[PDB]
RNA sequence: GCGGGGUGGAGCAGCCUGGUAGCUCGUCGGGCUCAUAACCCGAAGGUCGUCGGUUCAAAUCCGGCCCCCGCAACCA
RNA sequence: GCCGAGGGUAGGGCCCGUGACUGGGGCGAAGUCGUAACAAGGUAGCUGUACCGGAAGGUGCGGCUGGAU
RNA sequence: GUGGGAGAGGGUGGUGGAAUUCCCGGAGUAGCGGUGAAAUGCGCAGAUACCGGGAGGAACGCCGAUGGCGAAGGCAGCCACCUGGUCCACCCGUGACGCUGAGGCGCGAAAGCGUGGGGAGCAAACCGGAUUAGAUACCCGGGUAGUCCACGCCCUAAAC
RNA sequence: CGAUGUCGGCUCGUCGCAUCCUGGGGCUGAAGAAGGUCCCAAGGGUUGGGCUGUUCGCCCAUUAAAGCGGCACGCGAGCUG
RNA sequence: GAAUGCCGGCAUGAGUAACGAUAAAGAGGGUGAGAAUCCCUCUCGCCGUAAGCCCAAGGGUUCCUACGCAAUGGUCGUCAGCGUAGGGUUAGGCGGGACCUAAGGUGAAGCCGAAAGGCGUAGCCGAAGGGCAGCCGGUUAAUAUUCCGGCCCUUCCCGCAGGUGCGAUGGGGGGACGCUCUAGGCUAGGGGGACCGGAGCCAUGGACGAGCCCGGCCAGAAGCGCAGGGUGGGAGGUAGGCAAAUCCGCCUCCCAACAAGCUCUGCGUGGUGGGGAAGCCCGGGUGACAACCCCCCGAAGCCAGGGAGCCAAGAAAAGCCUCUAAGCACAACCUGCGGGAACCCGUACCGCAAACCGACACAGGUGGGCGGGUGCAAGAGCACUCAGGCGCGCGGGAGAACCCUCGCCAAGGAACUCUGCAAGUUGGCCCCGUAACUUCGGGAGAAGGGGUGCUCCCUGGGGUGAUGAGCCCCGGGGAGCCGCAGUGAACAGGCUCUGGCGACUGUUUACCAAAAACACAGCUCUCUGCGAACUCGUAAGAGGAGGUAUAGGGAGCGACGCUUGCCCGGUGCCGGAAGGUCAAGGGGAGGGGUGCAAGCCCCGAACCGAAGCCCCGGUGAACGGCGGCCGUAACUAUAACGGUCCUAAGGUAGCGAAAUUCCUUGUCGGGUAAGUUCCGACCUGCACGAAAAGCGUAACGACCGGAGCGCUGUCUCGGCGAGGGACCCGGUGAAAUUGAACUGGCCGUGAAGAUGCGGCCUACCCGUGGCAGGACGAAAAGACCCCGUGGAGCUUUACUGCAGCC
RNA sequence: GAGCUAGCCCUGGCCAGGGUGAAGCUGGGGUGAGACCCAGUGGAGGCCCGAACCGGUGGGGGAUGCAAACCCCUCGGAUGA
């Protein structure tokens, strides 16, 4: 049947992406924690 | 008139349609239309704030002249009478001898090819606009302003009319469509006559789908819901109300008055409405 | 199982707050009418469901038994 | 081989008999309730219609005299 | 045909005043109302009675008559328009073209019904007060359809 | 109660006997035939259908008879639901 | 040593279930250490509105080639979407950007909010919408509208020539729009040809034939032709389009008007450039100087912004044309021609799937376009088949029970069962024919019945031709042939009568309920005078609505018909300048603390004082409510009538053992041989009743009852047959569960149901296919119940607050 | 977190084929004129049958599944909410 994951690059970059996170206090905070934890990627890779 | 259908489908049996006889132009005047932002009843927060709205026919909005004191003394011919999806009433295309074109809402009796004018000096005939002070007491009028130069606010729906009752200083006395008796300033413009398309109210929508076309989604009764949703919610089987009938938000809904008591316009309402 | 009840012939008061039984109709005797009804005048009849107890005294307060009305009898 | 008495299948029409029960009707009568009509019948009567009432009836609207004074 | 007449005959559109009701301002006080007598009711939260202003609807006093008009039902302030029947005089025109009328078609008081208005007075139903043995009535206080307007139905009568 | 699946039906039976029938008897208010009543006997047998979820019951038509009970009101790691 | 403990390792179940669509395989040849599984050939089978082909998403080297087989691949492997390496994606014209705007997003000005931040006309961003210039063929192992070949086109820069008041982010025009239906003429695609070209074939009885088989086109500038779209021309006035304006708008006038003209597009032709089959020799060569023609069918596509009708009334902005303003008029723009210039990103491969979403090479899910032929009335249905693609990554045997899917069945025909559940029956088209009732549409495909193939003869209308031949379409009449049977296969209603509930089409608990539930047109009450009420937000700002009482909110009822009675005492709501109560505040009789004092400080009675409550009144399609006991009629029985008590008032019409009736299978009637259900009645309605609507109602229903005909393996009552499993052999190889086990019956006993205790009885050791009575079998720390001063959702005249409102 | 799901907003797309035959219009009849009746034309509709597409009625299978909702047969809608 139709499952929950239905990929879409525009949907992805607009929702979870770096510019999305930067605009809002909650997103900035995420980048902070992911940077402090030492995550290799601060944001989901998506090729465009 | 109102057009019926033979009962060839179950829904046709009751459905009635407008007669559209007064219409002579089946296309809106391009330089006077603009796009209607449909809202779905949702505000700038995105929230539904008027339940059950959406999914009706697309509409082009006709720019109407609710001022008219805009052009005193310049006459205009009635070029056509048109359908306007954004109101009950019909509209009239005016060609001013000025060359400029405008719409007004169409009074009853208006003729394609006649002339109309606005101002202190206009003859008291159908379609003319005057400050209220110069219309004879007793003649019935429409498209009435509420405060001077603020635009025509009262009597705008099909078949409606207000009527001048008497005068009192700077103010005239109107009986509004609702029967309420109110003082309106004498400099408020108004258009002599009543609005047309009075056969409007005798329209039988006929089936669920017609309402849908009108952009009105189905309304669900409180009694059909649950206590989380509504005062009338729940109960095993059907149930009476079991409290004073209430809105989704709890206020009393049979009888309870809601006009703000200390509202400044109170000094101007003589008699609250009737019936 | 819980609450209420039984008072001339019918239907209700009086019981809570002990001493005193009342109201409408009905019955009976008289009157008006040719006569009947209605109407008017007088008058009879409850020993208060019982048995027990408290009291100086119980329709009245308390117990027993009896009959009547109402409500309950749910998860199963 | 055709038509063909009639037999068979299916669906319709008119009529008759009958049916738990039900609607009023006639008669019977020595019953109960009231007293609507005939006298100005004690609210003049009758009337078409409408709403209502245990029952005769009442009331509204308009009509008629086939209404005493 | 020509020339005249009387009339609430019919339809549309206007418009006048008397009165009832409600609202507003005034002034004013202890009752008003109603019946056979009463009560209900209304009234010091200011009624009734009186003066001024305003709103709205329905019906047209005197003229009015034992009158007029219409085929019947019926039609009554006044104004204009549209329209029907009908009488009279002249004896001019047509030349029996007439009478009646099964079916048909139309009109048809009130009440009643449909959709929409309107709603002052009145008032089935209904409520209350009296009367009464009872009073689902007659009498009194309230009161909804309806009574009015438009369109469409119903087609009945002591439609005499 | 860190689970013993619960009515009725179907299926498959097995057992008790306080025996419905068939076998053997005594008494009889047993003439015969046919019954009544008690004793012995569990070998076998003990139908089909209408109603109802029904078990039961009632009814139709038959029958030698249309027995009553136990097995977690036998039987859901066998089915129905 | 236990914690259904934690982490890891290894067992048991077990050589067991399974190896993922029942579309299906067989042989020969080759390769190699090894082959059912790789390559090749031949035969057989399956898809073909796909199981073929092309786009978009998503995936990201999976593409091609060489060399490989440890692992991945459900077996095998020499093969592979696997390991290693190398190679491969070429654009001014295709898609996106250097263009436009849509919802929305962001946001100068401006507004708001403790902070963070929320808003906001302009503008800016935002596309699968508007806009914009490339078509056919060839080539590579792998790219191609990209390279190459041919013929075409676009913008930008400069120059030259001619022309003009040139000039814009500003004015205007246009762009520019729905749904259904639809004309003419074309194209795409298809069918036929006795005509054109072609390697060859004559079987096995016949045919050397107007035989078979194969193919008969594609792109193309200007010009031209056919079919369509768009559009009046001139003059005069002019106060409007926020400056100006010769434009546009408005008015007047003359010519023209289903025309022509002007312009744009489709289709045809067209210089030229390409392609080009079957067959047979090793993708290639040949066929071949290939031919490249006539006729018919024909779009949903094109001309197009075409035409008509309808109501629900159907984006924007730029490109483009035009008008002028500052300016500039040696400039600038337009037209023609020429030379030059033309950037960034994508392009491989899968793409209804073994490469995407589902942990898997997963019977599921995934938008757009192409989708041939014949036949069946049509068609994208159905059967077969083209091109193309496949036989689904375990096989070989056997011929048990049982299971699944399927076929048939004597006589009976629902006797099955909760129920005809399931399965029969019926089934398309043509013709005859068709009831109650009805809102006059319907009910209706009611029902019921006849026809259906093939051959020959005769004839009627239509399309394309030309008016005819031919081709194609729609028929009529007659006479005959064959079979059990002619929609001969495949796809394709069983019917009827009668109740309940909901008017109807719709909607719903994704994944146990599709309904009688929700919605629905329609009815009523009620709020709202507009900076509306109401809703969201602290606010700003929004929705409501660019609406205005024939409009908007809230609530109940639920097409339609006929109706909707009585009660305002309590609750609600509405109206009520009185009276009562009433907080802060005012007021300050009087009293107090302190100081030597004037003074400072504290308490404080009357009286003034809002909403709310009290109090007077209204109001039911507002919350709600709508009695009891006793008596009475020529016999009974019953009670029209009467008595009394109580109430705010005592259930009206209609309906009633009901989706409601306890007693109950009430009683009677109908139907059956028999009817706890069903239908029709009666009425002491446990406990109907009038918008939580009452009683009906044609049509409708995968709703729930009752009956009958038809027909059936539902049943008596079972039988046989097919295939996929189950079985055996080779290959791969799980699972929950498991204290350990050397794990029998009976009668007892035992914490009350014992393989494990007692007594007796029975029993050689170990497997295989089977069946389910026990191991209080497995699974789930019972979902019922209780308990916990455990939680959570919901209610209200529980308590206490808060927003909101007064 | 609205790449599932629910509602709305903007912009695109899709629905083989057959059937029934509303209004309107034209002609004929009818009448004082009408209402209206008949025929042809016409092509309406939360109309009818049925693919795609959207569903999920009954039954069976599946139940350590092909699948954490699938498969087969059957059935509902299919110009419209
Ligand atoms: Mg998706
Ligand atoms: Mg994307
Ligand atoms: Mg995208
Ligand atoms: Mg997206
Ligand atoms: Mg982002
Ligand atoms: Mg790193
Ligand atoms: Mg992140
Ligand atoms: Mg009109
Ligand atoms: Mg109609
Ligand atoms: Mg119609
Ligand atoms: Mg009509
Ligand atoms: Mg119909
Ligand atoms: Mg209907
Ligand atoms: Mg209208
Ligand atoms: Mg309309
Ligand atoms: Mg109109
Ligand atoms: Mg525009
Ligand atoms: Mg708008
Ligand atoms: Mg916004
Ligand atoms: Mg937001
Ligand atoms: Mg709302
Ligand atoms: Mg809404
Ligand atoms: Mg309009
Ligand atoms: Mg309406
Ligand atoms: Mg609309
Ligand atoms: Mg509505
Ligand atoms: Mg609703
Ligand atoms: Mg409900
Ligand atoms: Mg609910
Ligand atoms: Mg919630
Ligand atoms: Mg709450
Ligand atoms: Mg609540
Ligand atoms: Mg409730
Ligand atoms: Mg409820
Ligand atoms: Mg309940
Ligand atoms: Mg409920
Ligand atoms: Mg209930
Ligand atoms: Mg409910
Ligand atoms: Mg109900
Ligand atoms: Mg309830
Ligand atoms: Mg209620
Ligand atoms: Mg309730
Ligand atoms: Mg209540
Ligand atoms: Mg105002
Ligand atoms: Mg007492
Ligand atoms: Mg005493
Ligand atoms: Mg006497
Ligand atoms: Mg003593
Ligand atoms: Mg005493
Ligand atoms: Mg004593
Ligand atoms: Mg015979
Ligand atoms: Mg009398
Ligand atoms: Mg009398
Ligand atoms: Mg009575
Ligand atoms: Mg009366
Ligand atoms: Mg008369
Ligand atoms: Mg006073
Ligand atoms: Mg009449
Ligand atoms: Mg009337
Ligand atoms: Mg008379
Ligand atoms: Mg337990
Ligand atoms: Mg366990
Ligand atoms: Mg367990
Ligand atoms: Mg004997
Ligand atoms: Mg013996
Ligand atoms: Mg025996
Ligand atoms: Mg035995
Ligand atoms: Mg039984
Ligand atoms: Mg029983
Ligand atoms: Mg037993
Ligand atoms: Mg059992
Ligand atoms: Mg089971
Ligand atoms: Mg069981
Ligand atoms: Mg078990
Ligand atoms: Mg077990
Ligand atoms: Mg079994
Ligand atoms: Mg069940
Ligand atoms: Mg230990
Ligand atoms: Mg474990
Ligand atoms: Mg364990
Ligand atoms: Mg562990
Ligand atoms: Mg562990
Ligand atoms: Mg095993
Ligand atoms: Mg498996
Ligand atoms: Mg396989
Ligand atoms: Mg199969
Ligand atoms: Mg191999
Ligand atoms: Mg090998
Ligand atoms: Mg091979
Ligand atoms: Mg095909
Ligand atoms: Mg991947
Ligand atoms: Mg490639
Ligand atoms: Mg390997
Ligand atoms: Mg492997
Ligand atoms: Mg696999
Ligand atoms: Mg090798
Ligand atoms: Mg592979
Ligand atoms: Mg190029
Ligand atoms: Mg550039
Ligand atoms: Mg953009
Ligand atoms: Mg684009
Ligand atoms: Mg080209
Ligand atoms: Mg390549
Ligand atoms: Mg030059
Ligand atoms: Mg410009
Ligand atoms: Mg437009
Ligand atoms: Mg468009
Ligand atoms: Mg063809
Ligand atoms: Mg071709
Ligand atoms: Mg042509
Ligand atoms: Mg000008
Ligand atoms: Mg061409
Ligand atoms: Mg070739
Ligand atoms: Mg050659
Ligand atoms: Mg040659
Ligand atoms: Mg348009
Ligand atoms: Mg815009
Ligand atoms: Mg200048
Ligand atoms: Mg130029
Ligand atoms: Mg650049
Ligand atoms: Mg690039
Ligand atoms: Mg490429
Ligand atoms: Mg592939
Ligand atoms: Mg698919
Ligand atoms: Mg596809
Ligand atoms: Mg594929
Ligand atoms: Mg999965
Ligand atoms: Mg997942
Ligand atoms: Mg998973
Ligand atoms: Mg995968
Ligand atoms: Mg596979
Ligand atoms: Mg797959
Ligand atoms: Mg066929
Ligand atoms: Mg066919
Ligand atoms: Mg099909
Ligand atoms: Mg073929
Ligand atoms: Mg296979
Ligand atoms: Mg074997
Ligand atoms: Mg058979
Ligand atoms: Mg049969
Ligand atoms: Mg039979
Ligand atoms: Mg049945
Ligand atoms: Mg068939
Ligand atoms: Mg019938
Ligand atoms: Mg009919
Ligand atoms: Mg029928
Ligand atoms: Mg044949
Ligand atoms: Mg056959
Ligand atoms: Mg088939
Ligand atoms: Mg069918
Ligand atoms: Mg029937
Ligand atoms: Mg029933
Ligand atoms: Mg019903
Ligand atoms: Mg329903
Ligand atoms: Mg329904
Ligand atoms: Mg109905
Ligand atoms: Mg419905
Ligand atoms: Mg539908
Ligand atoms: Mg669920
Ligand atoms: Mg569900
Ligand atoms: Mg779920
Ligand atoms: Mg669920
Ligand atoms: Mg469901
Ligand atoms: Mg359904
Ligand atoms: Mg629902
Ligand atoms: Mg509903
Ligand atoms: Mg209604
Ligand atoms: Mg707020
Ligand atoms: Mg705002
Ligand atoms: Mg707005
Ligand atoms: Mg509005
Ligand atoms: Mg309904
Ligand atoms: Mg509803
Ligand atoms: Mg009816
Ligand atoms: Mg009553
Ligand atoms: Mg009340
Ligand atoms: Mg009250
Ligand atoms: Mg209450
Ligand atoms: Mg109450
Ligand atoms: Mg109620
Ligand atoms: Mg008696
Ligand atoms: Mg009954
Ligand atoms: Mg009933
Ligand atoms: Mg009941
Ligand atoms: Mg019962
Ligand atoms: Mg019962
Ligand atoms: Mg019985
Ligand atoms: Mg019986
Ligand atoms: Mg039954
Ligand atoms: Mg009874
Ligand atoms: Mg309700
Ligand atoms: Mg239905
Ligand atoms: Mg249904
Ligand atoms: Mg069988
Ligand atoms: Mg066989
Ligand atoms: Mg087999
Ligand atoms: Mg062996
Ligand atoms: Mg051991
Ligand atoms: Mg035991
Ligand atoms: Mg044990
Ligand atoms: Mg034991
Ligand atoms: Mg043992
Ligand atoms: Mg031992
Ligand atoms: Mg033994
Ligand atoms: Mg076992
Ligand atoms: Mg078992
Ligand atoms: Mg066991
Ligand atoms: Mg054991
Ligand atoms: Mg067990
Ligand atoms: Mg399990
Ligand atoms: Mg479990
Ligand atoms: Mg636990
Ligand atoms: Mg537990
Ligand atoms: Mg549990
Ligand atoms: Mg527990
Ligand atoms: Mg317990
Ligand atoms: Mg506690
Ligand atoms: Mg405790
Ligand atoms: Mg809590
Ligand atoms: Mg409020
Ligand atoms: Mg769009
Ligand atoms: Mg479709
Ligand atoms: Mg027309
Ligand atoms: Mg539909
Ligand atoms: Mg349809
Ligand atoms: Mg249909
Ligand atoms: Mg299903
Ligand atoms: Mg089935
Ligand atoms: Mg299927
Ligand atoms: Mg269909
Ligand atoms: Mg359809
Ligand atoms: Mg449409």
């Amino acid at each position: 049947m139709k499952r929950t994951w239905q990929p879409n690059r525009r949907k992805r970059a607009k929702t979870h992406g770096f510019r999305a996170r930067m605009r809002t206090p909650g997103g900035r905070k995420v980048l902070k924690r992911r940077r402090q934890k030492g995550r290799w990627r601060l944001t989901p890779a998506v090729r465009k | 008139a109102v057009k019926k259908f033979k009962p060839y489908t179950p829904s046709r049996r009751f459905m009635t349609v407008a007669d559209f006889s007064e219409i002579t132009k089946t296309e809106p005047e391009k330089s006077l239309v603009k796009p209607l932002k449909k809202t779905g009843g949702r505000n700038n927060q995105g929230r539904i704030t008027v339940r059950f709205r959406g999914g009706g026919h697309k509409r082009l909005y006709r720019i109407i002249d609710f001022k008219r004191w805009d052009k005193v003394g310049i006459p205009a011919k009635v070029a056509a009478i048109e359908y306007d999806p954004n109101r009950s009433a019909r509209i009239a295309l005016l060609h001013y001898v000025d060359g400029e074109k405008r719409y007004i809402i169409a009074p009853d009796g208006l003729q394609v090819g006649q002339q109309v004018v606005a101002g202190p000096d206009a003859p008291i005939q159908v379609g003319n606009a005057l400050p209220l002070r110069f219309i004879p007491v007793g003649t019935v009028v429409h498209a009435v302003e509420l405060e001077p130069k603020k635009g025509a606010k009262l009597a705008r729906a099909a078949g409606t009319s207000a009527q001048i009752q008497g005068r009192e200083g700077d103010y005239v006395i109107l009986r509004l469509p609702s029967g309420e008796l109110r003082k309106v300033h004498g400099e408020c413009y108004a258009t002599v006559g009543a609005v047309g398309n009075a056969d409007h109210k005798n329209i039988v929508l006929g089936k669920a789908g017609r309402s849908r076309w009108l952009g009105r989604r189905p309304h669900v009764r409180g009694a059909a819901m649950n206590p989380v949703d509504h005062p009338h919610g729940g109960g095993e089987g059907r149930a009476p109300r079991g409290r004073p009938p209430a809105s989704p938000w709890g206020w009393q809904t049979k009888g309870l008055k809601t006009r703000k008591r200390r509202k400044p316009s109170s000094r101007f309402i003589i008699a609250r409405r009737k019936k």
